[PDB]
C-alpha cells in the first residue's frame, strides 16, 4: 500500500490538472477584468436591508387596507338592503332573474325554473383569472342537495340582488381585485365576477360537494375560536348503525375546526378515557386531526352508559389551563343515541355559572328516550341535533357555529373586525389565496327594537380573495442575489410567503389506497384543508432560527447575522453560509415580514447604458441566426414588459423579446426599464467574453462545453451543438449550480443524475462552475457564474495515468461533498457516474460517516407526491437526507473491519475544490455487506405527534373573543 | 327476545324492521313467521 506522500503527490497533480483546466478554459479572470474594466456602463448601488423590509411591509399593509375598505362597503350594503326586505312567498309571477353557476351554457335548454329565470352571460376571457369571466353580473352557487326554488332560497336571491352594483363599484375603483363573495347562512354563495363553477353536479358525471358553510373563511368569520371537547358514547347500545354514523359524524365535525381552535376526543362507557394518545386539548392542526380521526375510526362499542363519568371527565379536561389553549369558547359535544340519565348533579357541580356550552347529538334510528338529551342541551346554553342517516351529517355537524355566533352579534360594531385566513387553494382554481372576512348581521326592527328573535344570528360572511402572487409582487426579488428572499409569517408559525411553499396540499402520514374496494364511478371527495406549512418545516432548523421565529411572532423588529446550513435547490447538497435576517412587523395586520440576505449581496449593479449606439449593439448580440458566433443564448422569462408574457418556450420568448426591443426603442413608457437595461448590459459583457476569449480556442482537449450564467438573465453556451444538452432552468435564480457556486469560494463540481432518461453521463460531461468575483471601489460583488463541461473520457485517461482499469486489488474513486461518484476506476463503477457512493459500496460510506469526514442532515418535505401503498399519486411526507463535509481535515487514513476481514483506505481532499479522493482495498477481497445507504426521498410518516404535543412550538392566539353575553336567549334547542 | 334481542346490530345501513328488540316487535315478528310470510329473511338475519 502506498505511503501518505505518494498519495498526496498523486492528488496534488490530479487536482492541479483539473483546476488549471477549468481556470484557463472557463475564463473567470477574463470576465472579472471585463467587468472591472468598464465601471462606467453601470453603478454599484447599496441594498439597505432595513429600508427594503419597511417599504415592502408598507406596500403589503396598503394592499390589505384597500381590501379591508372594500369589505366594509359590502357589509354595510348587505345589512341595509336586507333590513328593508319584504319576505314574499309568491314568486311564480314576479320571477327572480339570476345566473345559476354550474348550469350548462347550452342555449337550447331553456330551463326557466318555477319562480325564477336564468341569465345567459357572454363570458369574455380575462387575466388575473385563468378562466372565462363576466363582469356584468354576479354568479350564484347553491349546494347540490339544496333545492333552488324554496321560499328561503328565493327570498335570498331577491335581496342579495343588490350586491351586484357594489361588486361592480369595488371592482372599478381598484381593478386589481379578485373574487368577491357573499356566503349565506342558507348555503348560497354569490360571487363576482361571474364564472361557471368547476364542477356541474350531474351534467358531467363528477358531482361537486361544496358548502359555503364549511369553508375556512366562513367558519373563521362566523365565530370566535373554540376549546372543543368531543364526548363519544361507546356503550353497547350504540353498536351497529349508530356507531358507524357516530364515527362519520365525529370526522365531519373535526373537519370544521381550524388552527386557532383546540380539541380532544374522549369516550365513555361506565368509564371515561381519552380516545387517543393526547390526554388534553391539542391545537387542531392537520396532523393532530389526522391522529384523532385515526383513533376515532378504531372505536368499538361495549359496556354500560354512565353520563356522570363522561361529563366529569369532560369538565376536568376543559379546566387544565396548564396546556396551551384558546380560552374563548368552552363547549362539549355529546354524541350519543338516547338515555334516561340527565346528570343534574354534575352540571350543578361543574358549570353552575354556565361558562361551558353543551351541544348534544342523537345519532341513528333508535327507540330510546331523547328527552334527557334535549334537557342537557336546553339547560347548558347549548343545542340539540338529530342525525338519522349519512345525508344529515354534513348539515347537522356545521350548524353549531350558528349558536356560537350569538354573542358576536350582540356586540354590534365591536365585533366587525376584518380577519385574514390561512393560505389555502381557491375553489375556482386561482392557486394559493388568503381571504379577508367580515360577518354580516341581521337588523330588522333595529331603530324601533321589535324582534330580537331571528336577529340573534348572522346573515352570512363577506369575503374577498387576495392571491399570493399579488403579494409576491410587492416584494420584488430581482435586486437580490439568487440566495436572498423575502418571507412572511403568521402569529402561528405558519408561512404566508416563502420560496419553499408550493401549491400542493400538506401531506400527513403515508397514503394507503385499497383497489379491491373502489367502485368505478362513485366520485370520491378530494380535500378541503389549507396549506399550513410552518416556518421551521420550510427551511433547515437551527436554534437561532427558532428564536428568530419566536421573536417575530410577538411583533418585534430586529436583525441578526449568523452562519447556517442551507439546502441546495436540488435537495442533494448542503452548504455552510453566512446569512442576515432582518425582520419587521406589518403594522396594520398581524403578519411579520423578514428579508434574508447573504453578505456579498449587500450591493447590486444598476445599468447605465443610455447610448442608443451601445444599446442597439448589445441588443444585436442575441438573435438566433447569429448564434454561431455568440453561442446558444437563453433569456430569463421574467416580466420585462406588460405586453410580452413568459412563454416557457425559450426560443419563442427570445424572438418575442427581440422583436419587442427593436419594434419599440428602449424608451418603453410602460416597461420595466431597469430589468431590460440589466439584460442588455449583461448580454454585452457576455458576448464580449465569448468573442474575445472563448472564440480564440474553438476546441480544448478535455472541455465539452463552456457556459456563462449571469444575473440579469443571460445564459450563453459557446458551441451551439452544446446548447442542445443544456438542461438547466433558463431563469438564473432557479439554477442550483449558480446558488451553490455563489456560496463556495472555490470550484464546485455538480454530479450528474443516475439512470436518468436522457443524455446525462457521457454526451454532456461533468459540470464545474465558479462565481465571478469583482471589486469595483472596495465593494464585493458576484454578478455571474462561469463554468465548464468536462469530458468523461479525457478525465478517465488522465486518472489512470496501483489504480488501473478494472484492477482487482484496490478501488480508487473520486466523490464530491454529497457522496456522489464522479470518477471511478472499474468501468463498472464508472458506468454509473453520478450515483450516491453509499449505493455502490455501503460499508466504506458508513465508515466514512463514522470517522467524521461526512456529516448528514435529515429533513421532512411535507408537500410530496407519492405512490399509494398496499393497505394516480397522492400527497405524502418524505424524509430527505443530505451529506456534506464537516471536519476541515485533509487526510484520513484508516482500516475498516468487516468482521473476519480488514480493508485499508486513504482519503484525501483535493484542495480548492469540493472533491475527495478515496483509495481502498478492493471489495472483491472480502465477502462482506450489511445494507445499502440510500440518499433519496423515502416516503415517511413521522414525526410522531404524540410527542410534539408535550413540547409544542411557541404560538400567539387571537385576543378578540365574543362569547358569554348576558342578554342571550338560549330558548332554542 | 333472548336469542336475537339487540343482536341485529349490523353496521350496514339496510333497515331490518322485523327484529326482536322489544316485546311488541317480538310479537309482530313471531306472528309474521307464523303466517309464513318472509320467514326466511327473519331466519337469515338470525343466522347473520
Amino acid at each position: 500500500f502506498p505511503s501518505a506522500v505518494t498519495i498526496k503527490s498523486w492528488v496534488d497533480k490530479m487536482q492541479e490538472d483539473l483546476v488549471t483546466l477549468a481556470k484557463t478554459a472557463s475564463g473567470v479572470h477574463q470576465l472579472v477584468d471585463i467587468y472591472e474594466k468598464y465601471q462606467d456602463l453601470y453603478t454599484v448601488e447599496p441594498n439597505n436591508a432595513r429600508q427594503l423590509v419597511e417599504i415592502a411591509a408598507r406596500d403589503i399593509e396598503k394592499l390589505l387596507s384597500n381590501r379591508s375598505k372594500a369589505l366594509v362597503r359590502l357589509a354595510l350594503e348587505a345589512e341595509k338592503v336586507q333590513a328593508a326586505h319584504q319576505w314574499r312567498e309568491d314568486f311564480a309571477s314576479n320571477e327572480v332573474v339570476y345566473y345559476n353557476a354550474k348550469d350548462d351554457l347550452d342555449p337550447e335548454k331553456n330551463d326557466s325554473e318555477p319562480g325564477s329565470q336564468r341569465i345567459k352571460p357572454v363570458f369574455i376571457d380575462d387575466a388575473n383569472f385563468r378562466r372565462q369571466v363576466s363582469y356584468q353580473h354576479a354568479a350564484v352557487h347553491i349546494p347540490t342537495d339544496i333545492y333552488e326554488g324554496s321560499t328561503i332560497v328565493l327570498n335570498e336571491l331577491n335581496w342579495t340582488s343588490a350586491l351586484d352594483d357594489v361588486f361592480k363599484k369595488n371592482r372599478e375603483e381598484d381593478p386589481s381585485l379578485l373574487w368577491q363573495v357573499f356566503g349565506s347562512a342558507t348555503g348560497l354563495a354569490r360571487y363576482y365576477p361571474a364564472s361557471p363553477w368547476v364542477d356541474n353536479s350531474r351534467t358531467p358525471n363528477k358531482i361537486d360537494l361544496y358548502d359555503v358553510r364549511r369553508r375556512p373563511w366562513y367558519i373563521q368569520g362566523a365565530a370566535s375560536p373554540k376549546d372543543m371537547l368531543i364526548l363519544v358514547d361507546v356503550s353497547g347500545s350504540v353498536s351497529g348503525l349508530t356507531l358507524k354514523l357516530i364515527r362519520t359524524s365525529v370526522s365531519e365535525m373535526l373537519e370544521t375546526l381550524s388552527d386557532d381552535d383546540f380539541v380532544n376526543v374522549a369516550s365513555f362507557n361506565s368509564n371515561a378515557q381519552d380516545v387517543s394518545c393526547f390526554q388534553h386539548l391539542v391545537q387542531a392542526n392537520v396532523r393532530n386531526k389526522k391522529v384523532l380521526k385515526d383513533a376515532v375510526n378504531n372505536i368499538t362499542a361495549k359496556g354500560i352508559t354512565d353520563y356522570k363519568k363522561g361529563f366529569s371527565f369532560a369538565f376536568e379536561q376543559l379546566l387544565n389551563y396548564n396546556v396551551s389553549r384558546a380560552n374563548c369558547n368552552k363547549i362539549i359535544m355529546l354524541f350519543t343515541d338516547g338515555g334516561e340519565e340527565r346528570a343534574q348533579e354534575i352540571f350543578a357541580k361543574y358549570n353552575k355559572d354556565k361558562k361551558v356550552r353543551v351541544f348534544t347529538f342523537s345519532v341513528g334510528q333508535h327507540n330510546y328516550d331523547r328527552g334527557p338529551i334535549q334537557w342537557m342541551a336546553c339547560e347548558n346554553k347549548g343545542y340539540y341535533y338529530e342525525i338519522p342517516s349519512i345525508g344529515a351529517i354534513r348539515i347537522n355537524t356545521q350548524e353549531y357555529l350558528d349558536v356560537l355566533g350569538r354573542p358576536m352579534v350582540l356586540a354590534g360594531d365591536k365585533a366587525k373586525q376584518v380577519q385574514w385566513t390561512n393560505v389555502y387553494l381557491d375553489a375556482l382554481e386561482l392557486g394559493l389565496v388568503i381571504t379577508g372576512t367580515l360577518p354580516v348581521f341581521n337588523i330588522t326592527g333595529q331603530f324601533e327594537n321589535k324582534t330580537n328573535l331571528k336577529n340573534q344570528l348572522i346573515l352570512g360572511v363577506m369575503g374577498v380573495d387576495v392571491s399570493l402572487e399579488d403579494i409576491k409582487r410587492l416584494t420584488p426579488r430581482f435586486t437580490l442575489c439568487p440566495n436572498g428572499y423575502y418571507f412572511a409569517i403568521d402569529p402561528n408559525g405558519y408561512v404566508l410567503l416563502h420560496p419553499n411553499l408550493q401549491p400542493k396540499p400538506i401531506g400527513v402520514g403515508i397514503p394507503t389506497i385499497n383497489l379491491r374496494k373502489r367502485r368505478p364511478n362513485v366520485q370520491n371527495p378530494k380535500s378541503q384543508e389549507p396549506v399550513t406549512l410552518d416556518f421551521l418545516d420550510a427551511e433547515l432548523e437551527n436554534d437561532i432560527k427558532v428564536e428568530i421565529r419566536n421573536k417575530m411572532i410577538d411583533g418585534e423588529s430586529g436583525e441578526k447575522t449568523f452562519r447556517t446550513l442551507v439546502k441546495s435547490q436540488d435537495e442533494r447538497y448542503i452548504d455552510k453560509g453566512n446569512r442576515t435576517y432582518t425582520w419587521t412587523p406589518v403594522n396594520g395586520t398581524d403578519y411579520s415580514l423578514a428579508l434574508v440576505l447573504p453578505t456579498y449581496s449587500f450591493y447590486y449593479i444598476k445599468a447605465k447604458i443610455e447610448e442608443t449606439i451601445t444599446q442597439a449593439r448589445y441588443s444585436e448580440t442575441l438573435k438566433p441566426d447569429n448564434f454561431e458566433e455568440s453561442g446558444y443564448t437563453f433569456l430569463a422569462p421574467r416580466d420585462y414588459c406588460s405586453d410580452l408574457k413568459p412563454s416557457d418556450n425559450n426560443t419563442e420568448f427570445l424572438l418575442n423579446f427581440n422583436e419587442f426591443i427593436d419594434r419599440k426603442t428602449p424608451n418603453n413608457p410602460s416597461c420595466n426599464t431597469d430589468l431590460i437595461n440589466r439584460v442588455l448590459l449583461d448580454a454585452g459583457f457576455t458576448n464580449e467574453l465569448v468573442q474575445n476569449y472563448w472564440s480564440k480556442q474553438k476546441n480544448i482537449k478535455g472541455v465539452k462545453a463552456r457556459f456563462v450564467v449571469t444575473d440579469g438573465g443571460i445564459t450563453r453556451v459557446y458551441p451551439k451543438e452544446a446548447g442542445e444538452n443544456w438542461q438547466e432552468n433558463p431563469e438564473t435564480y432557479e439554477d442550483s449550480f449558480y446558488k451553490r457556486s455563489l456560496d463556495n469560494d472555490n470550484y464546485v463540481f455538480t454530479a450528474p443524475y443516475f439512470n436518468k432518461s436522457g443524455p446525462g453521463a457521457y454526451e454532456s460531461g461533468i459540470m464545474v462552475s465558479k462565481a465571478v468575483e469583482i471589486y469595483i471601489q472596495g465593494k464585493l460583488l458576484k454578478p455571474a457564474v462561469v463554468g465548464i463541461k468536462i469530458d468523461v473520457n479525457s478525465w478517465i485517461e488522465n486518472f489512470t495515468k496501483d489504480c488501473k482499469r478494472n484492477s482487482d486489488v484496490m478501488d480508487c474513486v473520486i466523490l464530491d461533498d454529497g457522496g456522489f461518484l464522479l470518477m471511478a476506476n472499474h468501468d463498472d463503477y464508472t458506468n454509473q457516474i453520478g450515483r450516491f457512493f453509499g449505493e455502490i459500496d455501503p460499508s466504506l460510506m458508513r465508515h466514512l460517516v463514522n470517522i467524521s469526514v461526512y456529516a448528514f442532515n435529515k429533513s421532512y418535505d411535507y408537500q410530496s407526491v407519492c405512490e399509494p401503498g398496499a393497505a394516480s399519486k397522492q400527497s405524502c411526507i418524505t424524509e430527505q437526507t443530505q451529506y456534506f463535509f464537516d471536519n476541515d481535515s485533509k487526510s484520513f487514513s484508516g482500516v475498516l473491519d468487516c468482521g473476519n476481514c480488514s480493508r485499508i483506505f486513504h482519503v484525501e481532499k483535493l484542495m480548492n475544490t469540493n472533491l475527495i479522493f478515496i483509495m481502498v482495498e478492493s471489495k472483491g477481497t472480502c465477502p462482506c455487506d450489511t445494507r445499502l445507504l440510500i440518499q433519496a426521498e423515502q416516503t415517511s410518516d413521522g414525526p410522531d405527534p404524540c410527542d410534539m404535543v408535550k413540547q409544542p412550538r411557541y404560538r400567539k392566539g387571537p385576543d378578540v373573543c365574543f362569547d358569554n353575553n348576558v342578554l342571550e336567549d338560549y330558548t332554542d334547542c | 327476545m333472548q336469542l336475537f334481542g339487540g343482536r341485529y346490530d349490523f353496521e350496514d345501513t339496510e333497515v331490518r324492521r322485523s327484529n326482536f328488540d322489544n316485546f311488541p316487535q317480538a310479537l309482530i315478528s313471531v306472528f309474521q313467521v307464523l303466517t309464513g310470510e318472509d320467514w326466511n329473511s327473519v331466519m337469515y338475519n338470525g343466522i347473520m
